RNA sequence: AUAUACCGCCAUCUUCAGCAAACCCUGAUGAAGGCUACAAAGUAAGCGCAAGUACCCACGUAAAGACGUUAGGUCAAGGUGUAGCC
């Protein structure tokens, strides 16, 4: 029962892994996360996340941005502390190298290449009878190159897999569980997201290890 | 001659003629079918017309610690053994050809009220004993091709349920009937809809909806009312776990659209606790068996609202002239209230 | 489309043996001859007798070890002495096997006025080459 | 046995279980809705007819006023109104006898 | 007598390259469909093609040439289902 005790202890505490210290609206505005596509590229479900429009362009609400980002980071860190498998997706070729490298650095895995049909739904037939499909998915780019929702959000919502995607003005945050409005296209924003996620998951991991070592001592 | 004779498998093939034009094209034949038989399994190799007693194969080699010797089976016991073998073959043929009794569902030669048993166990290990299956509809779909012409494909629709508020429908297509059944069964056990219910035997409130030109109006009813609905609806309700309600289908009739709309409605119905948390008032039920007594159903989990709902006078509400007629009593129809079977 | 000593393709639930899966144009290329004699070579004779007798022997052995064999026979005639090789299943008893072995051996010897011997290899279940 | 100990007996439990008796019976009839009037009786001149009702096929059962836990299963525990013969599947003669017994 | 019961044996498109058990997905869970590589749902057992083998080579020629169509031919190579002479 002590295992369940340890699993439940972080729950009652809010910001228990201290994720809020990482991000600040200063940093977001510096990295140009507040940007958005034109009104022609605007999306209905993204309306409420738009702070306003200026010069046929869109601007994101940074309070909501920071709220959703705090929630996403807390969720990712809780799942890493629970050893829940994580998987990154970014179909954008502009950052595949960086994403794969940071995935290696974290220990968590990624898939930026072409997504094959029924990779997760028929994963048992593809890989083997027993395979632990990932417990958490994240998206640095929700839409594909030709700009329609990647198959991963759909199949994840199907198989009850949680999703954390950064949504630009073109993206549809309906299926996403923890959508973070932001700038999918800017390299500063990409690097910021990668640094935040790697720091958070590494903190969760090391906290798990030190706590379990303390309990082994006790 | 002995050389002209030949073995059994090709002989049975040529005698039965499963191939050829008969089987191809789906023409078949007029209900004549020779059933395969195996003669080698029946009689043991030892016996023949002249019954030499064989210590090697027919009789045990040793008796009383003494080697045996070849002997003759006289004609009396020879005829005895022959009659025994005749009786044994007759019993085998009887046991082979008998009745087949699949429980009568909606009607004979119909795959409606039949259950296929629980779904198959999963690869990782998932016991689905709780689930019961039913076949709602099956049809012979035909699509044409250049060389073979018409290509038949069995299409089937199935439903599965616990009896505990969780159920799901599915569709399967295959050239083989059993294969389509299996595919749809697996698809259903994978695709599940959950729906809440008021007191384990009813929906929360009346649901009227349309779906692909198929209108459905399902009406809540109290205990001991029975299930007076479409037969598919009765099967689905039996799967789900609700024991009594009413329903009327209007417009088109197509069981798959009917089922999809039914599940949409039973999923979109609102619970009383959720409704209380939404509105901010206490629910109050009044019965006919119980006198003027307010039975609290559910209260808002959040803070109660200070003001009550204003009485809605002459409300703008759309309803059905059919229900108006049934309430006013001027309606006449022999087909409305019948003494039908149990549910 | 030719039909000759080849099995029709099914959905994939037909166990088939090596030779029964292979076609009759793989005889010398990816198979061996079940019988071995010299009547087929040039200059010799009695080949018709060899063929008729080996067919008779195959039928007789199939019917005197019925339900236990799971493959075709192998015939090996070295000069005078004749040798047979079979593959069988362990269904019946060794008593049965040895008794019918001696029986058929004596029958062949007295019929052909020739020294005859036979060997048989047991298998738990028929060896399958492929699922057709 | 004329008394009701056949019900307490275990053969009743295994032959039926906890469900009622009528739940097992089913009627063979014309298409769609069945007729509104059941058969007159299941036995005639000590001759049984095909597909008889359960109380008539189980000759050990006895329609009696005193077998309360027996005959309570037709009338609904939720509603005092008896089920009708087209509902419970039994023939009209035994249904009338059961009405007299329950009254 | 029945090739319009068949096996066995073959012509045919074939001087083709498709046929596909078993899964997933789209179409509101309809018959049906599943292609974009600087990639958008297809994955694939197996058969066949192909490859390899034969003749003088790695080319060429043979051989092979699946699923199906012509109720294609063949109860007269042989046997056999049904119906007949017995
Ligand atoms: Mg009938
Ligand atoms: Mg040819
Ligand atoms: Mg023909
Ligand atoms: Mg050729
Ligand atoms: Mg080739
Ligand atoms: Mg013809
Ligand atoms: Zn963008
Ligand atoms: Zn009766």
């Amino acid at each position: 029962d002590f295992n369940d005790k340890i699993l439940n202890e972080p729950l009652k505490h809010s910001d228990f892994f201290n994720v809020k210290e990482l991000f600040s609206v200063r940093s977001l505005f510096d990295a140009r996360v507040h940007l958005g596509h034109k009104a022609g590229c605007r999306h209905r479900f993204m309306e409420p996340y738009i702070f306003g429009s200026r010069l046929d362009h869109d601007i994101i609400d940074l309070e909501q941005t920071a709220t959703h980002l705090q929630l996403a980071l807390n969720f990712t860190a809780h799942m890493a502390y629970r050893k829940g498998i994580i998987l990154f997706i970014s179909r954008n070729r502009q950052f595949s190298y960086l994403i794969e490298n940071m995935a290696r650095d974290c220990g968590e895995y990624a898939h930026t290449r072409y997504f094959r049909g029924g990779m997760l739904t028929n994963a048992r037939l593809l890989f083997g009878p027993t395979v632990r499909l990932p417990d958490l998915i994240i998206f640095l780019h929700t839409l594909n190159n030709i700009f329609e929702p990647h198959v991963a959000v759909r199949d994840a919502a199907k198989m009850n897999i949680p999703t954390v995607g950064i949504v630009d003005t073109n993206c549809n945050p309906c299926l996403i569980t923890y959508p973070v409005p932001g700038n999918d296209d800017s390299p500063l924003a990409v690097h910021l997201y990668c640094r935040l996620f790697q720091t958070a998951i590494t903190r969760a991991k090391e906290k798990r290890q030190q706590v379990e070592a303390l309990y082994r001592l006790q | 001659s002995f050389f002209t004779k030949l073995t059994a498998d090709e002989l049975w093939k040529g005698a039965l003629a499963e191939t050829g034009a008969g089987a191809k094209k789906g023409r078949g034949k007029r209900t004549k079918k020779k059933k395969r038989k195996d003669l080698n399994r029946g009689q043991i190799i030892g016996e023949g017309r002249y019954g030499f007693l064989w210590p090697g194969l027919n009789v045990p080699l040793m008796k009383n610690g003494a080697v045996q010797t070849i002997a003759q089976r006289s004609k009396e016991e020879q005829e005895k053994v022959e009659a025994d073998m005749i009786q044994q073959r007759e019993e085998w043929d009887r046991k082979k050809k008998m009745k087949v009794k699949r429980e009568r569902g909606w009607s004979g030669n119909s795959w409606g009220g039949i259950s296929l048993g629980p779904p198959d166990p999963g690869p990782c290990g998932e016991t689905y004993e709780d689930f019961d299956t039913r076949i709602l509809e099956v049809r012979n779909v035909f699509t044409m091709t250049a060389k073979e012409g018409r290509k038949k494909s069995i299409r089937v629709l199935v439903a599965v349920g616990n009896g505990k508020g969780a159920a799901g429908f599915s569709i399967g297509k295959a050239t083989d009937r059993m294969d389509a059944f299996r595919k749809a069964k697996n698809r259903a056990v994978h695709h599940l809809h959950y729906i809440e219910r008021y007191e384990d035997h009813t929906i929360f409130h009346d649901i009227s909806l349309r779906f692909k030109r198929t209108h459905i109006k399902m009406k809540k009813q109290p205990k001991g009312y029975g299930l007076r609905c479409h037969r598919a609806i009765i099967t689905i309700c039996r799967l789900i776990g609700i024991k009594d309600m009413y329903a009327k289908v209007s417009g088109s009739i197509n069981m798959l659209s009917l089922t999809q709309g039914l599940f949409r409605g039973l999923s979109r119905q609102e619970t009383h606790q959720q409704l209380a948390d939404k509105k901010g008032l206490h629910v109050v039920e009044i019965r006919e068996e119980c006198g003027p007594l307010p039975i609290v159903v559910a209260s808002p989990r959040g803070p109660l609202r200070k003001d009550p709902e204003p009485e809605d006078e002459v409300p703008d509400v759309k309803l059905d002239w059919e229900d108006v007629k049934t309430a006013q009593g001027m309606k006449r129809s022999v087909w409305s209230n019948l003494k039908r079977a149990a549910t | 489309k030719n039909r000759a000593a080849r099995v029709r393709v099914s959905k994939g639930d037909k166990p088939v043996t090596y030779e029964e899966a292979h076609a009759p144009h793989y005889i010398a290329h990816r198979k061996g001859w079940l019988s071995l004699h010299t009547g087929n070579l040039d200059g010799e004779d009695h080949a018709a007798e060899r063929t008729v007798e080996d067919v008779f022997l195959r039928k007789f052995m199939w019917g005197t070890f019925p339900g236990c064999l799971a493959d075709q026979l192998v015939l090996k005639r070295r000069g005078n002495q004749l040798e047979i090789c079979a593959v069988v299943l362990r269904q019946l008893s060794p008593h049965k096997y040895y008794f019918l072995v001696g029986y058929s051996e004596t029958l062949l010897s007295y019929f052909y006025k020739c020294p005859v011997r036979l060997h048989l290899q047991t298998v738990p279940s028929k060896v399958v080459y492929k699922y057709l | 046995d004329e008394p009701w100990k056949y019900l307490e007996s275990e053969e009743y439990q295994e032959r039926y279980g906890s469900r009622p008796v009528w739940a097992d019976y089913r009627r063979n009839h014309k298409g769609g809705v069945p007729p509104q009037r059941t058969r007159k009786t299941c036995i005639r001149r000590n001759k049984v007819v095909g597909n008889p009702c359960p109380i008539c096929r189980d000759h050990k059962l006895h329609v009696d006023f005193r077998n309360v836990k027996l005959l309570e299963q037709f009338v609904c525990a939720h509603t005092g109104i008896i089920f009708y013969a087209p509902y419970t599947g039994v023939c009209v003669k035994q249904h009338k006898r059961l009405t007299q017994a329950i009254q």
